[PDB]
RNA sequence: AUAUGGCGCCUAAUUGUGAAUAAAUUAUCACAAUUACUCUUACGAGUGAGAGGGGGAUCUGCUUUGCCCUCUCUCCUCCCA
């Protein structure tokens, strides 16, 4: 799990734009990896935070979890600084048990990947509409 | 031009740091001669030579020019210079005192002055490897090291927004007219059902009727400035690793090939490193120009205390409600302490210093003796500003937007007073 | 509340020294007033604090305090900011029985007065001496 | 130290079997470098940490752990996926002072070596044999 | 697991020196074997413990613990008996099941033999370089 | 009156040896500069400070303040020191003050205040 | 059971002098000093670490040192009744 620039095409309603995320320091005090945009401002409002908590007295059940993290904001006519008027964000928790394998933790990311590109949820979050 | 060579010019004619000169000057190579004339006086061989001839030959070192700096944050944390020392061969002076009687007619005794010699310098070492892994265990301890004082403080300032809360609403009583009424505060200190003895006034139970919220104020203020000069050197960790390594000086002759001179040098190179943090949007641009001191911080705090104060009978509104302001402004600045904290700058340090040394004299059968005391002249010394941090930072935003939000609340609330 | 200018005279041993104290202010909580010397500096500005209280339920006796202050102003201190470098503090007290008098609160206020100006005190509290 | 695919060499009872752990990160939140044997299943690794603690303001010591974990596999004659059933330890603690040397404590690591080495640990180990 | 003269060849960084052990009384109170410098007085500087706790109640489990201890001394220019001034010391401690065998045993023991072996120990603890 | 290295020769009991003194930052506190042996250590040690202090309501009457400090180690085990104060009055002129400052020298040279400064023996 | 969780035991100490047994040690007690490294081991100096206090310390400073100034105290600790 090298940390890199990630580069992120084909998003968006039509799938035309591209998002380039830089990484940045690796969180100490929780172990959580972060990439933003390149930048420069919209570093520090675009966010992508990712860590895994390995088995324990607590976890055993290793815990892998995705945040992301997009902030809306806009400038006042008259104004200088851009305020975030809006905040979008979500978070993926995947929970594997010790013997898990590679294969299951595998085919679980395509198919979380193909029901985000499925018609379902394409409609489900794109229009908010529930499925009916 | 008109600032000197590291500054220059913001937006509105401010005074600001020059960063492309501070972290990417203009070296220069310099061949100035310091000591470029050796002096003899004895005797050699029945011979009494006193010249004064010269030793310098030639001399090449790059380095930087002349910079000045200007504090950009608050707290006046100045940003770290480039510098380059880098000679192409070292110097080192021996004023020492050869002497050595012979046999068959032989004896010689004399001072050295002003004599120097150039050994290679070894330039080409790195102990980053071993310096980057001491920062991640020292960031990790940090929080264990140092969360119990910066929870004290969270709660300490927390403390104060709440009593300059309780003196707004006495305030507040104050402005709106009331004379019982204005003891909502006053029954909060006494811890007793206090009784009037009399018609009071305004500004008579107000002015220092409220003595233990004054005191208290005072207190717990001072705590927080105490604490906060803690906090902010506590932003700054610099951490260097040393090591030994000992050379070998070529032969010479400070006569006319009568005698040599040989043994050893000690030195050491130390690999440092500093990181720092502060604010990510101001540093660049901080208003050195319009400040408040330190000073009217405990100012403010003694003037309710002392017993000396005109105003109270001329306007107390004015000054009460100048009082209010200031706090604020001072609490606005301090602010700035603590938004987007990150790795802001970065230097990194290689040196080289004596120690000890060794001398030893050579010609047949070992005649000479020599008891000199050895001193440098030149040592390689190269620091440079580095952005690329290869390893986990500990980024201190997060545990400071707490701090921030609370300053910035606190700054709202005085502020929202009005005459 | 004392709002009175007191015009004092025979100051130091020569007794060709003369005061002014002019009053700045009360403190409305333990019946205390305060008077300064003209001036805008504290070292300068002489303190006097009279202080008068009556009897609540901690105690069963009158007590005037008086705190009076002679700070040394030093002139050359590296730059017009004449500084203060010996504090005079002056600490008088007193307790006075309800039943008392102000002919006896009189007759302990002249002999305190005559004792101060007579060469009794004046050794004691000048010259430091002890009573042979 | 950067970490790296240790192979160590021969190994074992006749000295011919290999090892080889692929580095997999470093836990920041206490400072500890991972390896572990390719695999799949993280239940049946063979795993080990090496962390080195500086001297602190309750240690004032350089403290290094090497933790080494060996699960055994027992897989079952089909039914499911192998289960662990036994797991060897193996932890090795190096202290030392601010004040030591390279020297000594390279002397010291190869002194462990060439304990491990020796017949006296052998049959102290393999054979569980009490030293006597 | 016979104790006698133990003679490690090979030792310090260029591996050249060699350290001989002979052994001691077993400390009955725990029942630990002891091996100690060749002497006279480095017999009692310099330690090497071996101890084999079977199982029982608070055990399961078999341990073998071993306990190296090199203490530095120097002699104080004017005195005469050395002082200690360091001291090195570092503990493995292996924990096997009832059910261990040998095999893993061995398996065990020469993995450690070759991690100390290896780069990443010898840097990280001559040094004190965690692995990165 | 430029800052810079001064090179002063044939100094000592004998004349022999030589100190270079470099400059320093001009104490903005008082308006005193001051200069230093080369170096390194020996630069916080040797002290060479020049003032002048131009007429004030106490001054009136320039004062120029020469103060040198030598301290012997072996720590510092001792400190010898001196200061030299030259008063002039707003209509001196600088054939005066030459004057003043070259009679000062011929008499620290001359016989009678090496013997007086030297081996510390009064004119008797 | 690794990380770490639980159990127990433990704490300022070192050196020297008194008593110590008939005689020698001599723990317990008392008595006296020590405490971090380098420097002569003389006095004392330097540095690292921490603790506390005072100053209020930004404008055009140096820097072969990376950065608020200074005073005081400690080198098994800190806190309460």
């Amino acid at each position: 799990a090298k940390l890199e620039t990630v580069t992120l095409g084909n998003i968006g309603k039509d799938g035309k734009q591209t998002l380039v995320l830089n990484p940045r320091g690796v969180n100490p005090t929780n172990g959580v990896a972060s990439l933003s945009q390149a930048g420069a401002v919209p570093a520090l409002e675009k966010r992508v935070t990712v860590s895994v908590s390995q088995p324990s007295r607590n976890r055993k059940n290793y815990k892998v979890q995705v945040k992301i993290q997009n902030p809306t904001a806009c400038t006042a006519n008259g104004s200088c600084d851009p305020s975030v008027t809006r905040q979008a964000y979500a978070d993926v928790t995947f929970s594997f048990t010790q013997y898990s394998t590679d294969e299951e933790r595998a085919f679980v990311r395509t198919e979380l990947a193909a029901l985000l590109a499925s018609p379902l949820l394409i409609d489900a979050i794109d229009q908010l509409n529930p499925a009916y | 031009p008109k600032l000197p060579r590291g500054l220059r010019f913001g937006a509105d004619n401010e005074i600001l740091n020059d960063f492309q000169e501070l972290w990417f000057p203009d070296l220069f190579i310099e061949s100035s001669d310091t000591h470029p004339w050796y002096t003899l006086k004895g005797r050699v061989l029945n011979a009494h030579l006193d010249d004064r001839l010269p030793n310098v030959g030639g001399r090449q070192v790059r380095r930087t020019p002349h910079r000045v700096t200007v504090p950009i944050a608050s707290s006046g944390l100045r940003p770290v210079t480039t510098v380059q020392y880098d000679p192409a061969a070292l110097s080192f002076l021996l004023n020492a005192r050869v002497d050595w009687d012979f046999g068959n007619g032989d004896s010689a005794n004399l001072v050295i002055n002003d004599f120097l010699f150039r050994t290679f310098a070894p330039k080409e070492f790195d102990f980053s490897n071993s310096l980057v892994p001491r920062y991640t265990q020292a960031f990790s301890a940090f929080n264990a090291k140092y969360g119990t004082m910066i929870g004290e403080g969270l709660e300490t300032i927390k403390y104060l927004g709440l009593l300059l809360r309780r003196l707004r609403e006495g305030y507040r009583a104050v402005k709106r007219g009331d004379l019982r009424a204005l003891r909502r505060v006053i029954q909060s200190y006494h811890n007793g059902k206090w009784k009037p003895a009399t018609a009071g006034n305004l500004w008579l139970e107000f002015r220092y009727g409220l003595m233990p919220l004054f005191y208290d104020i005072r207190d717990v203020m001072l705590d927080w400035q105490n604490r906060h000069d803690k906090i902010q050197r506590l932003l700054r960790f610099s951490v260097g690793h040393g090591e030994d390594y000992v050379v070998e000086f070529d032969n010479l002759y400070p006569a006319v090939a009568y005698f040599k001179l040989k043994g050893e040098i000690t030195l050491e190179r130390r690999h440092r490193h500093g990181i720092s943090y502060a604010n990510r949007e101001g540093y660049a641009v901080f208003d050195n120009g319009s400040l408040r001191p330190v000073s009217d911080w405990k100012e403010l705090a003694t003037a309710f205390i002392n017993p000396h104060e005109v105003a109270w009978e001329l306007t107390p509104y004015s000054f009460v409600v100048d009082w209010f302001l200031n706090v604020g402004d001072i609490l606005a600045q301090q602010g700035q302490l603590y938004h987007n904290i990150d790795i802001v700058d970065g230097f990194d340090r290689r040196d080289i210093r004596l120690k000890s040394f060794t001398i030893k004299g050579e010609r047949n059968g070992r005649p000479v003796n020599v008891s000199a005391s050895l001193s440098a002249v030149d040592l390689f010394y190269s620091r440079l500003h580095t952005s690329n941090l290869p390893f986990a930072t500990l980024d201190l935003d997060t545990t400071f937007s707490s701090f921030k939000h609370v300053l910035d609340s606190i700054f709202l609330l005085t502020q929202r007073v009005k005459r």
